[PDB]
RNA sequence: CACGAAACUUGCCCCGAGAUGAGUUCUCCCUGACUCCUUGAGAGUCCUGAAGGAACGUUGAAGACGACGACGUUGAUAGGC
RNA sequence: CGUGACGGCGCGAGCAGGUGCGAAAGCAGGUCAUAGUGAUCCGGUGGUUCUGAAUGGAAGGGCCAUCGCUCAACGGAUAAA
RNA sequence: CGGGUAAGUUCCGACCUGCACGAAUGGCGUAAUGAUGGCCAGGCUGUCUCCACCCGAGACUCAGUGAAAUUGAACUCGCUGUGAAGAUGCAGUGUACCCGCGGCAAGACGGAAAGACCCCGUGAACCUUUACUAUAGCUUGACACUGAACAUAUGUUCUAACGUUGGCCCCUGAUCGGGGUUGCGGACAGUGUCUGGUGGGUAGUUUGACUGGGGCGGUCUCCUCCUAAAGAG
RNA sequence: ACACAGCACUGUGCAAACACGAAAGUGGACGUAUACGGUGUGACGCCUGCCCGGUGCCGGAAGGUUAAUUGAUGGGGUUAG
RNA sequence: GAAGCAACAAAUGCCCUGCUUCCAGGAAAAGCCUCUAAGCAUCAGGUAACAUCAAAUCGUACCCCAAACCGACACAGGUGG
RNA sequence: GGGCUAAACCAUGCACCGAAGCUGCGGCAGCGACGCGCGUUGUUGGGUAGGGGAGCGUUCUGUAAGCCUGUGAAGGUGUGCUGUGAGGCAUGCUGGAGGUAUCAGAAGUGCGAAUGCUGACAUAAGUAACGAUAAAGCGGGUGAAAAGCCCGCUCGCCGGAAGACCAAGGGUUCCUGUCCAACGUUAAUCGGGGCAGGGUGAGUCGACCCCUAAGGCGAGGCCGAAAGGCGUAGUCGAUG
RNA sequence: CCGAACCGACUAAUGUUGAAAAAUUAGCGGAUGACUUGUGGCUGGGGGUGAAAGGCCAAUCAAACCGGGAGAUAGCUGGUU
RNA sequence: GGUUAAGCGACUAAGCGUACACGGUGGAUGCCCUGGCAGUCAGAGGCGAUGAAGGACGUGCUAAUCUGCGAUAAGCGUCGGUAAGGUGAUAUGAACCGUUAUAACCGGCGAUUUCCGAAUGGGGAAACCCAGUGUGUUUCGACACACUAUCAUUAACUGAAUCCAUAGGUUAAUGAGGCGAACCGGGGGAACUGAAACAUCUAAGUACCCCGAGGAAAAGAAAUCAACCGAGAUUCCCCCAGUAGCGGCGAGCGAACGGGGAGCAGCCCAGAGCCUGAAUCAGUGUGUGUGUUAGUGGAAGCGUCUGGAAAGGCGCGCGAUACAGGGUGACAGCCCCGUACACAAAAAUGCACAUGCUGUGAGCUCGAUGAGUAGGGCGGGACACGUGGUAUCCUGUCUGAAUAUGGGGGGACCAUCCUCCAAGGCUAAAUACUCCUGACUGACCGAUAGUGAACCAGUACCGUGAGGGAAAGGCGAAAAGAACCCCGGCGAGGGGAGUGAAAAAGAACCUGAAACCGUGUACGUACAAGCAGUGGGAGCACAGCUGUGUGACUGCGUACCUUUUGUAUAAUGGGUCAGCGACUUAUAUUCUGUAGCAAGGUUAACCGAAUAGGGGAGCCGAAGGGAAACCGAGUCUUAACUGG
């Protein structure tokens, strides 16, 4: 029972090659060095899922930051105001107003300088 | 594999690997590195193992309706035609055909028949009794089968 | 508030606007027609072809090659004489 | 019961037999205690209700007591560097 | 110390305090000789001060042909720091438009060869010897081939075993061989088996470990104290 | 450095010592001590001192010790009695 | 199809396998010449002249200090007369 | 680092930022309870050496004289869907005759490394080099094409050789015609290249032959476990 | 003795993926001798041969080459889908 | 409106990147088998002086090589088979042969059979050189044929020293020699290695060298074992048993007795008499059977659909003692060749019978009963057994009995008893092997695999030589292998045309992967610093807000393997791709899982046609303690246990 593995091997070499399309050089074309092309794509990958949700909520605190001073008051007296008006819309919601609907972005720092006076 | 037990290149300096053997599994043309031998794959079954397989077989064909037991089974003459209407008669196609006694003119009936096994009673084995969609018995045969397997 | 050294910043010589922060000044040149489209710093055809450049040639106290300089009959650029 | 991976090493009341000292209760299985040591193999000597290659014996073996290594590189590769 | 030089760790001549000369593993001299070692001088010069120019063959350009070592992948800068402890690749910072061609070798711990030094392996080989164990050879005796007398194991004589690389004869056209004969040796010699000695002539091997690298030195088992952190270790 | 002519020691009486060779043989040599081998020294000149305890070689052979061989004597096993 | 001679110089080639001289003292066998033995005897055989026949077979091109041989090469090398 | 006289340091306080920690929402698995494989519940799930558990796929045997397939098999190449993964399924194009469910069975059963082995193809790079610095110039010819071939004139180089001729060694390289793929370090019409034909004439040259050297073999022989060693008569052996 | 052929190999430069796995160029030593060379022969691997360097014995030498014991062994390094 | 100013700003691509499309290179993959690999059942177990194996050179209508053959040269004669076609392959052509039986082809028996090679008339650098003698023949030049080696044995003749003799010499007859893969008997005989070093020991009487034989060899008819009962030559298999023992008592080595099987067979000389030619083998003839070497007959299918082609689909039939297998334009029981089955031999030959002929002796009686031997001393070797307390066997050396009223053995030795008869020899079967031939088979390979070799391979090539040693398979069903035209040098190469189902099947030919190299398009890219990705993300292009491609700008981010306390490490390894490349196999043993049976479980060799059935020889378990005798649910210890 000899078995030959060309069929298997050229498939799972054609699998691999198939991740590293768009790589440059050797990354795109050659299987020893798109192997580890593809590896470390996925390793980074994972690592960047938890980046991700880093990098979001720091972007909508620096632009409720803007608005809130814009409107008279820092990040850090704001976001304590709204917490002392039983206010919950979390930072991604409040991101978005502050740039879509700036009325209502007023309205909600009066909310919050109420409380704090 | 043929070939002479000469060093191919001296162990340094050349800067390659280093070589023992031309024939080494690493090389092409070189041997294989378990390669095989002739082997005995018989296994041993104990004689009641045997026995009791064959008792649940022959029980099992009677469950599902397989066993059919005839008072005599032969043709008159030795010719595949006779026994091909027979079996057409008694709505058999694939059959094994366990008699009593080798009836001569019944073997010769059925050798061209890719489907029809005649054998006697000391001759079944479990594999065919599995294989074949039916199994023919005749009476004495039945009485044989009983007395080997007590 | 004032003096104070071959060190420092200048003064002297050379490079230098790819200084993308891409600078300034002087001078020269080009003043047509039409069509299509998804309609805009859009595409195409016809007519036009400037100032200037390059190429080629004869060449250089310029030169590895490029580059740089001189000259091309309205001419001394090279050879000859 | 202690102490060791192990091979081992250590402490021990009490029981049987026989003994010394003491009137007796008692004490005595070496020495105030902790170093003073060498596995196995191979053989030597004495003992022995064991074994004894046809049988009776015997040889040889076993068992009990004991002897031979500065194997000191001291858990000791060889009789011999 | 003297000589030579402006200046001489070399050279030449001396001294004797010869670490550690010395008489055939020769001592001290020695004409001639040496692609032999050291030192000095004349001549000579691009050896040099200190390089310049020139003639040729490459290098450079064009046409034709057309290699090589190397190579994980590259979008392949400096500095200071950091860090498997000497960074193009990390941190901070500076500088930097894209791409050739001719040159130069400071770095890529550049290429080349699984470091030859050093250590390790209960690795190897060959060499040495008063390392161990053997052994060819050489040497000793006993018995065998191996006998006869006489005298006192020894000695003398004898011939018939045995030796003859003395003469002669034959096979025979033959400096081999064999046979015959004669002389000389002669129970000796030589050979076999056994045996003591000798035996680097030859062979197989051994020649420990710990260790602030290895060697050298010290150490290697047992007892007591301390280190030992108030149970043991 | 090796060789070298020269020098010395030493072995060798011829079937030489010595060497190749299980051996037969062959070289030494169709030579014969003015010859042949081994060893050291290294033209030539002037020379070459003292030590024989160690190791080797040579000679000696009275004694001590000592091999194979020989098998006195003693002891044991067996058992006719 | 003319002349097609002389003189002089001259080998490392020839005379010369000589001659002279020296010590290190310089193959073999046949062809060749000669002598006889056994033998043969006006035979054979020998010598000379003449005639006649035979002399087979294989090699023979080409390179040979080289591009053809030895160096893997149309290779700065090597190759006796 | 920029910069900072606080954006330094001390003290007190309240905010806020901040992790794969904790919480929220959705999902998977291990272990244990509690009930009837299911439910419920608690809890756990970073890992090298290593132990344990459960699987994917490949070739081959049976099931299989079955099933799929010229209305298009295997293989190749795309696309879509799908599972926690190894993977699976479908299908366009290519291909043009094989493939094989299920449940079992057996293994030459899975590769990126071993200065691994074989083949193919890169890089350096159109880079180094084109093999003695004896040297070329021109006219004519042939030709698709001429620095290199042929003819001519000139120039230069060797001439105790770079000339002539043998032995050895090689073996057709010799001559003629024809061709220019490959070979020739370029081109080639030329060649020691391809193809075809031709060419080597002996009594006297050489070999063979007669004769021997060193040496070899060697009837008998002598010697040796065997194989063999030595050697006599002889017989070979040129470099004579 | 001086010096070509011939036999060597003291110095320097070049070359070092060479023209060459030891050469080329300019110089250098011997050059009637212990000289050099052609052809053939003989000595064989613990063996040969060696004016002696462990030199040489087919680009191989402190034990040649080829085949075999053979997949020696590898407490070491690498690799292990 | 224009001018000026300030600010911001697209369109560049020398080249490069990613994606896609289409190609080149290259030869993976799949599919394929006139080649291998391993066996089973049979056959044959040799060939050679009557010249082998193996070669050289020849041989055709032939230039070469392969195959065949040998100057009678791809062949000649004859007897048989068979036949409508044929003159082997490359390989067409030419000239021919044949069709009812001398074409060819197949088989038996013959003929021919150069040269080298044991090589044999002498020599020799294999395939060449040179002879002698005798018969003939001759045209006087010469030609043909046959003999001529060595050694051994035998015989004849001859014949030394030397008288007889012997040695020696000549001749004749008969035999031998050389080659071949394994198996077999004998003469010699390592080391690496293991012992964690190494010397005894091991490896191992292995490898290797040598001599000799046969189809088998060897061994073999008790001076054997046993144990007081008995067995009854040798050989081979399964047990006994990894036991008893041996052993630097280390590493290791390792029986026998006894039991189950295969197979079975006994005889002769050492000597006379009687009786005789009687058994028995060998040879040679002849028969009868039975094989072997050529051969003969051998059943049964059409229509229609798809298609280049049908054997496939669908429909309806038929044969089968034949559905083994192969082929045919895709998969065929019925197209072809076969297969089951039934038949066949002029000639040669194997076997088993039969019957001749030849040799051989059968039986009875009475005798005889293997001496430098057994044994011993010394040195070695062999026995599982290493000198040990060491029996037994062999013998290099020195010795040396009794001989049937005797002798050998029973594991030191003695006694007793038992058993056997050495010093002479022959002998089938069961056993070992496969260069070679035929048939069949495979959970064996399928071109880097399987033989080194699927192919003109032990070749090319390498080496002085011994020796080493490759790479290289596939057009198509059929060559129908591309007439003719065009560019080009009367090229190479290409474009058309034509063939074909297909020509990206066109001979550099099935499929045609990857590395690597190009052309085209989309987007990005010339102020920008690092493992080249990942998270975020504008713009552009494309296809239907989404999907696809691209990716300005921006957060984070120093490859993989190995080895390490620890590696971005400037430590190791890898230029890349494709293919191959490493925990296996056998036996023993223990544990787990699972299945059967259970105080039992299970057989081995072997028998059997048997995956059945037989075979229980054995092995493990149901009892232990003790060194052992021994005792036994106990036993050992000790005088004995309160005990342990
Ligand atoms: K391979
Ligand atoms: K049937
Ligand atoms: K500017
Ligand atoms: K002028
Ligand atoms: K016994
Ligand atoms: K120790
Ligand atoms: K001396
Ligand atoms: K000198
Ligand atoms: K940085
Ligand atoms: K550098
Ligand atoms: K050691
Ligand atoms: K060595
Ligand atoms: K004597
Ligand atoms: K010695
Ligand atoms: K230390
Ligand atoms: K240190
Ligand atoms: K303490
Ligand atoms: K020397
Ligand atoms: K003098
Ligand atoms: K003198
Ligand atoms: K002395
Ligand atoms: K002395
Ligand atoms: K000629
Ligand atoms: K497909
Ligand atoms: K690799
Ligand atoms: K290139
Ligand atoms: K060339
Ligand atoms: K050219
Ligand atoms: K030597
Ligand atoms: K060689
Ligand atoms: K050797
Ligand atoms: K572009
Ligand atoms: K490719
Ligand atoms: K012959
Ligand atoms: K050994
Ligand atoms: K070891
Ligand atoms: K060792
Ligand atoms: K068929
Ligand atoms: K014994
Ligand atoms: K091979
Ligand atoms: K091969
Ligand atoms: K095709
Ligand atoms: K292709
Ligand atoms: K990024
Ligand atoms: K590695
Ligand atoms: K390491
Ligand atoms: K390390
Ligand atoms: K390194
Ligand atoms: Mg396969
Ligand atoms: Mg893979
Ligand atoms: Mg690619
Ligand atoms: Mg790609
Ligand atoms: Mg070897
Ligand atoms: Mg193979
Ligand atoms: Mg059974
Ligand atoms: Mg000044
Ligand atoms: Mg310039
Ligand atoms: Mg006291
Ligand atoms: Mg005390
Ligand atoms: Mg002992
Ligand atoms: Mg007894
Ligand atoms: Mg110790
Ligand atoms: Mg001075
Ligand atoms: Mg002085
Ligand atoms: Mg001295
Ligand atoms: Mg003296
Ligand atoms: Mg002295
Ligand atoms: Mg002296
Ligand atoms: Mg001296
Ligand atoms: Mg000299
Ligand atoms: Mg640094
Ligand atoms: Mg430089
Ligand atoms: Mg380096
Ligand atoms: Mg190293
Ligand atoms: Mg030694
Ligand atoms: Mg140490
Ligand atoms: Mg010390
Ligand atoms: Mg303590
Ligand atoms: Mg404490
Ligand atoms: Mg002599
Ligand atoms: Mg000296
Ligand atoms: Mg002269
Ligand atoms: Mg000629
Ligand atoms: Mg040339
Ligand atoms: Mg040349
Ligand atoms: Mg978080
Ligand atoms: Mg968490
Ligand atoms: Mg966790
Ligand atoms: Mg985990
Ligand atoms: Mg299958
Ligand atoms: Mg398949
Ligand atoms: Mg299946
Ligand atoms: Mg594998
Ligand atoms: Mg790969
Ligand atoms: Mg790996
Ligand atoms: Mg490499
Ligand atoms: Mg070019
Ligand atoms: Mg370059
Ligand atoms: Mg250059
Ligand atoms: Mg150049
Ligand atoms: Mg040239
Ligand atoms: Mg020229
Ligand atoms: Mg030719
Ligand atoms: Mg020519
Ligand atoms: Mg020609
Ligand atoms: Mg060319
Ligand atoms: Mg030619
Ligand atoms: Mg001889
Ligand atoms: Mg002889
Ligand atoms: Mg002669
Ligand atoms: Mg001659
Ligand atoms: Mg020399
Ligand atoms: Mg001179
Ligand atoms: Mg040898
Ligand atoms: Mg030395
Ligand atoms: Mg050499
Ligand atoms: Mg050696
Ligand atoms: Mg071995
Ligand atoms: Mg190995
Ligand atoms: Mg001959
Ligand atoms: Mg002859
Ligand atoms: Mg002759
Ligand atoms: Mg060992
Ligand atoms: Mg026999
Ligand atoms: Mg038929
Ligand atoms: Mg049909
Ligand atoms: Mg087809
Ligand atoms: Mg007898
Ligand atoms: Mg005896
Ligand atoms: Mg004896
Ligand atoms: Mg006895
Ligand atoms: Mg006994
Ligand atoms: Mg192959
Ligand atoms: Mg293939
Ligand atoms: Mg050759
Ligand atoms: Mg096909
Ligand atoms: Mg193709
Ligand atoms: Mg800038
Ligand atoms: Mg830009
Ligand atoms: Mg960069
Ligand atoms: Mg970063
Ligand atoms: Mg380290
Ligand atoms: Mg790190
Ligand atoms: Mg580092
Ligand atoms: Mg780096
Ligand atoms: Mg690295
Ligand atoms: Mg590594
Ligand atoms: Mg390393
Ligand atoms: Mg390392
Ligand atoms: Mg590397
Ligand atoms: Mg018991």
């Amino acid at each position: 029972a000899r078995v030959k593995r060309g069929v298997i091997a050229r498939a799972r070499h054609k699998k691999i090659l198939k991740q590293a399309k768009g790589y440059y050089g050797a990354r795109s074309r050659v299987y020893r060095v798109a192997f580890q092309a593809v590896i470390k794509a996925g390793q980074y990958a994972y690592r960047d899922r938890r980046q991700r949700k880093r990098q979001f909520r720091q972007l909508w605190i620096a632009r409720i930051n803007a608005a809130a001073r814009q409107n008279g008051i820092s990040y850090s007296k704001f976001i304590n105001g709204l917490k002392k008006a039983s206010v919950e819309i979390d930072r991604k919601i409040l991101a978005d107003i502050a740039v879509f609907d700036k009325v209502a972005f007023t309205a909600l720092v009066e909310k919050a300088k109420a409380a704090l006076a | 594999v043929t070939g002479s037990g000469k060093k191919p290149w001296r162990q340094k300096g050349t800067g390659r690997a280093r070589s023992g053997s031309i024939k080494s599994p690493i090389w092409r043309s070189g041997g294989v590195t378990f390669a095989a031998r002739p082997q005995d794959h018989s296994q041993k079954v104990n004689k009641k193992m045997y026995r009791g397989a064959l008792k649940s077989i022959l029980s099992e064909l009677v469950r599902q309706d397989r066993l059919i037991v005839v008072e005599k089974f032969s043709v008159e003459a030795p010719k595949t035609k006779l026994l091909a209407q027979k079996l057409k008669d008694m709505a058999l196609e694939d059959v094994l055909i366990i008699t009593g006694e080798l009836d001569e003119n019944l073997f010769l009936a059925a050798r061209n028949l890719h489907k029809v096994d005649v054998r006697d009673a000391t001759g079944i084995d479990p594999v065919s009794l599995i294989a074949f969609d039916k199994v023919v018995m005749t009476a004495d045969a039945v009485k044989q089968v009983e007395e080997m397997l007590a």
